[PDB]
């Protein structure tokens, strides 16, 4: 789990 | 509609032989924002989206397969060897061919600098990851300019993680001091060496282009083009049905249905390791700051409801993730929620026992409310997220307050700064999980933005990278597990689907799941291509 995002994957 | 929300071997991207593919094309993708930063090491800049556009652009050490197997991408690497195994000593050897898009050469001083930039040594680098880079004792010239060997001081299995999968090298000019990592990247992407070239930003048009790199020394690539367009999450599907962009994700059921109701829309499916949670802040002056309160609170959010809301009729039987460390379908996969099970009447009682009595409208302590900012991404499926928490959690007296964001800084500005008390929002994993333990939950963690952890949740860390053993190792990451969850860190929910709707004419393109893309052989099929060998 490195990066990030704002919305459900 | 009828495959697990769980990670397997396949991917689902309607493999054809690149030859046989039409000669140019612009492949037509979505973003969320512009980010604030394109260092993808740094700490603004580690989006999965701008992350996933990079890997078009830059070297990666090895290509991960459907079932998370890695083989020596040799278009960047001439061979990458385990040189010993205790102490563990590796040797990149680079392609000479490789160049850099400024024309400087790819050499060992890339690996090193990048290395020492993550390593933690000078704090002046605000990293988002160390990927390890603290665990190597030298990174030093082996036989010619073209060759580092990198020599660790304590084990770190996942030594291939740290340049493939999420990781990906960077140029030195880029990493060589604080100034030019912090700063170097926040208008555009600093030099590159890959397939494609970042060669457009228009800030206007809320584009970016990557066009065919001209030093690429591999494969010449199908498309002309990737051209990625700022969109909104509403705006995604309706881009597809309008024909202004060619693939997008599918995330909910009525999402599929639009897609699936679509001529020239194909569904693939190839579940990959991300998930969407609930994140705590444990940092000083924060309400959950109190250990006990982040487990009771815990126990009024019914995460089971709230997957089997999110995901049902786009998977079979929807359950949420029940692990930090590994999803669904991940060997070690266990369920380590209990400690956090969903039992309003026994949050209720740890509430009253802690002081948060019922003297107002919500519970109260001290002249305080109990509420707490949950901050999320503003979108449909985001905001039904926090809408369900907030119901259950009124409930028991606790009152979540809804901050929807958006925008650029919605990491750097909020969830980078401990700008909530909740935060909503989703980590992307890839095939080395473990790579995941000193990012996030170590209690000096760079990405560790609820400043939750403890002195056993460290050790148990140090145990499970010191283990050389993949079983035993994966047990010990369990454990880490456990802790994590007995210490009201973050409550995972739901693990992605892998649903992707994608233009029928798209060919080497589609749910890749554990899998790399090859960006050489993405292409469009030519008119009456109605055969699949694969």
């Amino acid at each position: 789990a490195s990066p990030f995002s704002p919305d459900p994957p | 509609a009828d495959r697990r929300a769980a990670v397997g071997t396949t991917s689902d991207i309607n493999q054809q032989d690149p030859a046989t593919l039409q000669d140019g094309g612009n492949l037509r993708l979505s973003l969320t924002d512009f980010p604030p930063n394109f260092n993808i090491l740094h700490i603004d800049g580690n989006n999965a989206e701008v992350a996933a556009m990079m890997k078009a652009t830059l070297p990666r050490a090895f290509i991960i397969g459907p079932d998370g197997s890695t083989t020596v991408d040799t278009n960047y690497f001439t061979s990458i060897e385990l040189t010993r195994t205790a102490p563990q000593v590796v040797t990149y050897t680079i392609n000479p061919e490789a160049v850099w898009s400024d024309g400087t050469p790819i050499t060992w001083r890339d690996i090193a600098s990048q290395i020492h930039a993550i390593s933690g040594a000078d704090k002046a680098f605000e990293i988002a990851s160390s990927s390890g880079a603290e665990r190597v004792a030298s990174v030093t010239r082996g036989v010619d300019d073209r060759q580092a060997v990198v020599t660790f001081a304590k084990p770190y299995a996942e030594w291939r993680g740290m340049f493939a999968g999420n990781g990906m090298l960077l140029p030195a000019s880029m990493t060589a001091t604080p100034e030019a990592f912090n700063k170097g990247q926040l208008d555009g992407p600093g030099p590159s060496a890959g397939p494609f070239v970042v060669s457009a930003l228009d800030r206007t048009a809320q584009r970016i282009v990557l066009t065919r790199n001209p030093r690429w020394w591999g494969a010449r690539p199908r498309l002309d083009s990737i051209t990625y367009l700022v969109l909104d999450d509403a705006a995604r599907l309706p881009a597809l049905q309008n024909n202004t962009i060619d693939a997008t994700g599918v995330g909910t059921l009525d999402q599929l249905t639009i897609a699936a109701r679509t001529k020239g829309i194909s569904i693939r499916r190839a579940p990959g390791p991300s998930w969407y949670h609930f994140t705590l802040n444990g940092a000083p002056g924060s309400i959950l700051a109190d250990k006990a309160l982040r487990l009771a609170i815990a126990k009024g959010i019914d995460r089971y409801t709230i997957a089997r809301v999110a995901q049902y009729g786009l998977t079979s039987d929807p359950v949420p993730l029940n692990n930090h460390v590994f999803v669904a379908g991940q060997d070690g996969y266990q369920d380590n929620s209990g400690v956090v099970a969903y039992n309003p009447e026994q949050a209720k009682r740890e509430l009253d026992a802690l002081g948060w009595r019922r003297s107002g409208a919500f519970r109260e302590k001290d002249g305080r409310q109990l509420v707490i900012r949950d901050l999320f991404y503003d979108a449909q499926s985001t905001r039904q997220f926090a809408q369900i928490a907030q119901h259950t959690l009124a409930q028991i007296g606790v009152k979540l307050e809804l901050q929807a964001k958006s925008g650029s800084g919605f990491f750097s500005d909020y969830v980078n700064v401990g700008a909530f008390d909740i935060a909503q929002f989703g980590w992307v994993g890839d095939a080395f999980p473990l790579s995941s333990l000193t990012q996030i939950y170590a209690s000096d963690g760079e990405s560790n933005f609820g400043k939750i952890g403890s002195p056993q949740i460290d050790a148990a860390i140090e145990r499970t990278l010191a283990e050389l053993d993949p079983g035993k190792a994966r047990a010990l990451a369990n454990q880490v597990d456990e802790l994590i969850w007995a210490e009201g860190f973050s409550l995972p929910l739901t693990q992605s689907p892998g649903t992707v709707a994608v233009r029928s004419t798209l060919a080497n393109f589609g749910a890749t799941g554990l899998a790399d893309l090859d960006y050489t052989a993405i292409g469009f099929m030519r008119r009456h291509h109605h055969h699949h060998h694969h």
